[PDB]
Parts: structure tokens; sequence; C-alpha cells
RNA sequence: UUUCAAUGGCCCGUCUUGAAACACGGACCAAGGAGUCUAGCAUCUAUGCGAGUGUUUGGGUGAUGAAAACCCAUCCGCGAAGUGGGAACGCCCUUGUGGCGUGCACCAUC
RNA sequence: UUGAGAAGCUCAGACGAGUAGGCAGGCGUGGAGGUUUGUGACGAAGCCUUGGGCGUGAGCCUGGGUCGAACAGCCUCUAGU
């Protein structure tokens, strides 16, 4: 249960929070867990995605790939993985958007940036 | 009452002295696989109830 | 070793039978009475 | 006993506050119905459903 | 709301009803056949009886109420005018706190309808009484 | 012990017949100069209390039985004792998971299933 | 011999506390009325929580053959306090309980004779009944207590020479046996019980002076 | 279910009118569409307490939603200000029959 | 003899038009508290049907088809029923 007055329990404030967030809140939005070598090393359950992260895709149709993010999609809140696509009528492939939460990070894309966020996050390297 | 317990009939019996133990309530007996004797076990421990 | 046959039980017991005494005695007496009466 | 007190005592946290009282002491109908008081003096009860 | 049941929803009402319902087949007393014609009937046909009338009417003329119970299917209040409270037996279906400590406390006992249909089932020796009616 | 219903027909309502915006549900006639409520000849016939079924052959089945609405194993295992006067009846939003269970269930009971074979088929 | 014990929730602590008390009522000491109206509190709730009947059968029979081992001198108040107790919670029990407690009263009906014959031997008959004859009239029989129920007199008219008969198999000897109904059918302010017992009560007259 | 045969069967609602005649409303279907909320008063019933009764203007308090529940200081409102018949009961005793008493509520008589 | 939802069970007789109006018991709808250790992607709700059944009736249960994510029985509360 919720005890702060200043959280909203309600669906309608929440659906209209969720779809109507910002670019900045989208990133935090779509955050992926890590893999469980990446978790018991760096200390930290999940994290944002970013393009070149390695993941694996977990659940769906496509459960079992790998592969780098090409491109994360937040106005769909998906990501685009490469080799992870679909064929279309004239043959050309059309990716297929992935839900954040769906996939899992077996190799980061270590940035200064990133590596200050693991130390900040009760993390280690 | 009777009931069955997989594959065995027992007497379920409760009394009014033990209405506020929930655990304890209910008391337990085999009813034999013998018709006969079932009815007769029946008889002898419901003795003297309506 | 043996139940003692609850006290309410031989309570009802007397009174059925004084009960039962009545009805005996009152369809007794009916019977000799009705077959006086039909002769009537 | 003090949040609700007793039927003759009052309650310590509810100021003259005594707990309610039943309109039947003992509230086993068949007790008294089916007791040696009532069934010594009551008629011999006819029959239940009676023959047509 | 009179005739053949109790508009009372409470349950201990239609317990006694229940209990006189036995009481007024099965035993050929008005007693019984009075006490259960006035457990139906509504508050408005049960007034109050204070402890007052109950101690004039048992000690009337004669008096000689010996012990008889009073009996009341109503509430039996209390009268703080009179000052002396004499010893009493009165069954009711409800006594107010002050009449029940002061009919204890100044000699005898209150009783309920069940615990008189144990002593009297046919109310024998009772003194059956109303309050009046006019208001 | 035999079935009798004083009336098979159902009780239309009146000029239900003549308007598909008066529906078949039966409505008293509150109309005074209605032909209908007065019972004339060759009126129809409206719901009277004559009409209602022996007390104790109501709710029966023609087959004798009385229905009993079944949602689990649970309610079918109510009916060990009733098994000659009632008939279990699987409801019509219970899966077909749960359907085949109720009436293996009901078998092992005695107790007849008035839709036993419902979005199910068999294989010997 | 504490009465909280006696009334625990559980008959292994129930039993152990009866027997801690059997040597309590045997003490050289004058144990006042409240004493042992308290002490009957604890008994009565350990024979309410009596669970199956042979237990209840044998644990009466515990309670009964208690009076004997009470002191001589106190022993009319151990009997005259369990009527007291009997009388104001009869009432109060179920219709699945009284079975259970007829039983008791029963059994301390008969531990009365049987106290009354045994007293017989040293001491003279007539003094010893007398002695009883009071308890019975200022405690059951009396006639200005209009709240003890009938249901226990009646029992113990039904049970009354049948239970003096137990006491004396071979005969009974000359005594005030029925003064205590006497008393009441002649002067008791119940005309339900006074029109009644006389019914219930089956006196022998045999041995009794003819008035 | 459709259809046939035999027998029967004037269009519904409103108003009118003994009655109808009437005059009105109705092309069809879907959805919407009319005794509601609140303040006061009176009867009745239920419930609580009862010569009392009513916590919620407010204060205290309430960590798990704290607009709830729980508690009540001072006021105040409204209330308070003999003879007959007879319910019921006991006692009889020719026992039923009736009589002898005790007499509620209420109605008649002072 | 088991037939005590004593609010049950049971026996008997008479009776049955009905406007205004009086009274009683029921059917259905939206939402609320409780409950069914309730139903549901192995198909909820809805709709369709010369499928079947129950009730004097309001109505309710169900098969088949269609369909695609919620929903109901029981006690009580409530009303833009």
């Amino acid at each position: 249960m919720k005890f702060s007055r200043d959280v909203t329990s309600s669906r309608r404030k929440q659906r209209k929070a969720h779809f109507g967030a910002p670019s900045s809140v989208r990133r935090v939005l779509m955050s992926a867990p890590l893999s469980k070598e990446l978790r018991e090393q760096y200390k930290i359950r999940s994290l944002p995605v970013r393009r070149d992260d390695q993941i694996t895709v977990i659940r769906g149709s496509n459960k079992g790939r790998e592969g780098k993010i090409t491109s994360v999609y937040r106005k769909k809140f998906l990501l685009l993985i490469e080799r992870v696509t679909r064929e279309k009528a004239n043959g050309a492939s059309a990716p297929v958007g992935i839900d954040a939460s769906k996939v899992v990070i077996t190799k980061l894309h270590l940035d200064k940036d990133r590596k200050d966020l693991i130390v900040r996050k009760g993390g280690k390297v | 009452t009777v009931r069955e317990d997989n594959g065995k009939l027992y007497l379920y019996m409760k009394t009014i002295e033990r209405a506020h133990f929930p655990s304890k309530l209910w008391q337990r007996i085999k009813l034999s696989k013998n018709y006969a004797k079932a009815l007769e076990q029946i008889d002898q421990q419901l003795l003297y109830w309506p | 070793a043996s139940i003692f046959a609850p006290e309410s039980l031989l309570k009802k017991t007397k009174a059925q039978k004084q009960s039962r005494e009545q009805i005996v005695a009152a369809a007794a007496e009916k019977k000799s009475a009705r077959q006086k009466k039909r002769e009537l | 006993d003090s949040v609700f007190g007793s039927t003759t005592e009052v309650a310590q946290l509810k100021k003259n506050y005594f707990l309610p009282e039943n309109i039947i002491s003992n509230a086993d109908v068949t007790r008294l119905i089916n007791s040696d008081e009532i069934q010594s003096i009551v008629k011999a009860a006819g029959p239940s459903r009676v023959k047509r | 709301s009179q005739r053949s049941k109790p508009a009372s929803e409470n349950v201990y009402l239609k317990l006694l009803v229940k209990l006189y319902r036995f009481l007024a087949r099965r035993t050929d007393s008005r007693f019984n056949k009075a006490i259960l014609k006035r457990l139906f009937q509504s508050k408005t046909n049960r007034p109050p009886i204070s402890i007052s009338k109950i101690a004039a009417l048992t000690s009337r003329k004669s008096a000689s109420s010996q012990n008889k119970t009073t009996v009341v299917v109503g509430t039996v209040t209390d009268d703080e005018r009179m000052l002396t409270v004499p010893k009493l037996s009165i069954a009711a279906l409800r006594f107010t706190k002050s009449a029940r400590a002061r009919i204890l406390k100044a000699g005898g006992e209150v009783l309920t309808l069940d615990q008189l249909a144990l002593r009297a089932p046919t109310g024998s020796n009772t003194v059956l009484v109303r309050g009046k009616k006019h208001a | 012990v035999n079935i009798i219903k004083k009336r098979t027909k159902p009780f239309k309502r009146h000029q239900s017949d003549r308007f598909k915006r008066v529906g078949e549900s039966w409505r008293k006639p509150r109309g005074i100069d209605s032909c209908v409520r007065r019972r004339f000849r060759g009126t129809i016939s409206m719901p009277k209390i004559g009409y209602g079924n022996n007390k104790k052959t109501r709710y029966c089945m023609p087959n004798g039985l009385k229905a009993f609405l079944v949602r689990n194993v649970s309610d079918v295992e109510l009916l060990l004792m009733h098994n000659k006067t009632y008939a279990a009846e699987i409801a019509g939003n219970v899966s077909a998971r749960k359907r085949v269970e109720i009436v293996e269930k009901a078998r092992a009971l005695g107790v007849k299933v008035t839709n036993a074979g419902a979005k199910v088929r068999s294989q010997e | 011999p504490f009465i909280k014990k006696l009334a625990a929730n559980d008959r292994k602590t129930r039993d152990k506390a009866l027997e801690s008390l059997q040597r309590f009522l045997s003490q050289k000491k004058k144990f006042e009325r409240l004493d042992f109206l308290k002490l009957w509190k604890g008994l009565f709730y350990c024979m309410w929580m009596a669970d199956k009947p042979l237990y209840q059968q044998k644990l009466s029979d515990n309670l009964a053959a208690l009076v004997p081992i009470v002191w001589i001198d106190n022993r009319i108040l151990f009997q005259s306090t369990f009527w007291e107790t009997m009388g104001r919670e009869w009432t109060g029990i179920d219709i699945l309980r009284t079975d259970k407690f007829y039983l008791l009263m029963r059994r301390f009906c008969a531990a009365a004779f049987r106290d009354i014959q045994t007293r017989s031997k040293t001491a003279l008959l007539d003094k010893v009944v007398a002695e009883y004859n009071q308890m019975w009239m200022d405690g059951p029989f009396n006639t200005e207590n209009l709240a003890f129920p009938n249901g226990i007199l009646f029992h113990l008219a039904d049970i009354w020479t049948e239970e003096l008969r137990k006491v004396y198999p071979e005969d009974v000897p000359k005594a005030d046996w029925y003064l205590p109904f006497d008393s009441t059918i002649k002067s008791s302010h119940n005309v339900v019980l006074r029109k009644t017992l006389p019914k219930r009560l089956d006196r022998v007259s045999e041995y009794t002076k003819d008035s």
C-alpha cells in the first residue's frame, strides 16, 4: 500500500503520466534487467537501455534471440534489435519492436557516464 | 457425519465440550469395509445419540 | 466400561410409560363401550 | 474488561457505559422447552403429522 | 404487526415467542395464552410500568402479596420519587439499570420471561400487570 | 409419479405479433376498453394462479428430476444424497477443462447431467 | 488445589488439580461457606468441561467419592455448597450438558446416604439424619428460596428411594428419610412443585412410623 | 417450425360517454424519455435508553486513507411539571357445575 | 418414521369477476460492503438461433453458432432502476 499523499493511485493519472511522458522520462521507463553475471558483478539489478547494448530476448515469439540494440524507439516504447526483423510482402525486412522489459542485458556499452552511474547506484567495477 | 478420505470412509463426531477448540473439534474413526461391521461401528460410537 | 443410559432418556421413558398405560386403558374400555353402543 | 465493562460494572474507558442486558437469561429455548420443569406439566402430546 | 408473529427483528424476542408458543398449546393455561399474545404487541401497546406501580398494586387494600411474582410484558422503569422499595419479585421483558439495582438491593429479585416460565410454567401465583395506555 | 403440466404454450403479450416494438414478454393489459382484459370470447388467455402446477412436481424436468446449476466439482458433490431428485446442469460459462472433470465426477456419484456432452468430443 | 487450574482448557491440568485438591479437602481446619462456594465454582466447571460419556461417568464418581475424604466437621458444608452451586447454575446449562450433571447430582444424592450410614456406626442414626435433614431444608428444599429450580427437586424425588436402597441393600432402618419432601409439599409457594412432587416421589412408609 | 382444415376472432392507447358513437395520438425500428432530492409537521412500526434522553457547534484522538472509527468538557433542545363489570391467579368441592377471595388495562358509578 | 430452514412439517373445510382505491409477496437493471477457498483465452460479456428445459407470470437456466476480456449466484446497502 502507498501512504504518501504525494503519489496518486488513480489509474486515470497513472495512465496519463505514462503515455504523456516526455523523452527524458521515457529513458527511465525503458529499463531492462541485467544478466545474472552482470547483476552480481556490477551490483546493479536493472539499467535503462541504450544503443550498442547487447541483449537477449526473453519473451515473445523472438524469445532466445540476441543482438545489439540498433536504436530505441521511445515514441512507441520499443527496442529495435539487429537481425531481429520480419519479412514483408516485397521481401524487405521490417524490424520488430521489443519492449525493454522483455530483454535482458548481457553486455553493457560502458561509458564514463554509465561508469559513474554504476558507482552511484551502489555498484562497483 | 460420514465422509470419505482416499477410499476409506470415516465417522466424524463432535461434542459440545470441544466447540471452542477448532483443531480438536471433530474426532474421527475408521469404518470397516464390511458393511455389517460398518453399521455396527456407527451404532456403538453413536450410542444414545438421537 | 459401559455408558449409563442418559437420565433424560430415563425420565422420558417413565413419562411415556404413564401415557402408554393410559392409552391402553382408554382403548380397553372404549372397545367394550363401542361394542355395547353398536348393539344399542 | 476496561473498554467494555460488565453488565453490572461501568466501563473504565467509556464513561457511564454498561454492557447491554438480554431479554432471555438462557438462550437455549430447547433447554427450556425440553426441561423437567416444563415437560412435567404439559398435556400428552398429540401425534406428529396425523393420518388422513 | 400483532396477529401471528411480532414485527420485531430481535432474535431473542423470537426465542421467547417460540418458548411461549409451546407453552400456550401444550398447557391449558390462559396465562401462557395471554403472555404469548402480549409478545406480539408493539411498543406502543406495551407501556412501561413503574417500580412504584408494582409496589402499590401488590400491597393494595388487603395487600397480603405473599410472594407472588409480578409479570409484565414490558419495561419496568424506576420511580425515584419513592424512597423505600419493598421486597418485590418481578419478571419483565426489560428492566432499566436503576430499577434493577433498586429491586435487588432492596430485597427481592428480577427475572426474565424465560426464568419465570421455568418457575411457573402455568403462571401460578403470578400477578399479571399492565401499564396505563393513556400516556 | 408422473409430471402433469396444466399448460405448455407460453403466455404472449397482447398485440405482440403485430409490432416488433412490442415484445413477447407478458405485460398485463391496463386498457379498460381492452377486450383481452375483460376476457371476451376468442381473446387470448392470461396468466392466472389457476394454471399453477402441482407443488410436488414443480420445477421438475420431464424425466422427474430438478435442475441444479453446477460451476465446479464441489457443486456436483453436494448431490451425493440427492441424485434421484436432482440433475447436475453445468453452467454455460464453465470451460471445457472443468466440464470434463464435472462429468467424470458426476459419473461416479451416480448423478445425471443435463448437458454432459457440451464443448467436448469423444475418443474411444 | 487451585480453582483456576480446575477449570483449565486441557484435561491433563484439570485432573492434576483435582488430585491436589484431594489433600486440601482433608485438612483439620474449618473452611467458611464462601471458601467452599469458590471451590465449587471450579469443580462445577471441571465437570462442565468433561467431554466423553465414559470420562464424565468416572469424573462424577471421583467428585462423589470426594465426600468421605472431607473432614467430618465441614463435610456437611461440602454438600450444602454443592447444592447451592447446582441450583444457581442449573438453569444456565444447555440441553447437551444436563445429562452429565444429572449423574453428578445423583452420585451426590447417594453420597449423602452413604455418609449417613458411615456416621451411624458410631453415633445414633436419628441425629445423623437430623443433621442432614437440616442441610436439605436449609438448601435445596428451602421454602423461602423461590429461585431454586424444580428440575433439581424433581430429580431428587425420582432417585431418593432408589439411591437409599443402594446404600442399604439389605434393610432400611426407620428414620426421617423423606422429611424434606414432606416439608416441601406441605408449605411450598410453588403450586407446580407441590402438585407434582408426590407423583414423582415414591416414598415407602413401610419402615417409617405411622402418623 | 411451417402450412392446411374446422370453429372462433372489429385497432391499440387517451378522452368522451350508462354504454358506445366519437374525436384524437400511431409509417417503421433502435437508444433516450417522466412522483426525484431536501427542510418541516403528524400517524404507525422497529431499535436504543428511560424520568430522563440526544456523542459529531466544537475539543480530544486516529501511524496500516486520518474526510472513517473511537472518546466527551461546557452548554442547549425536548420531556418530567370508594362501588360495579373486567385480564390473570390461588383455594375448593358436587368435585364438572359453581362458590370464596386477590383484581391489571379500560369503561361505568360516587 | 427419521417429516425441527418451528421462518419447518402436517391435517381439514370453504372459497375464487372486478374499475377507483387498499394490502402482500416476488422478477429485472447500474453501483457498494460481505460471501461463493466463485466462472473465464481449454473463451468473460454481448449478440444470433424452427435446439432443449424451468416458472401462473415478471423472468431464469442451457445446447449450437458468432465473438474476444472480463463476469456472476447468495445476504445486505444504494439509486439518474
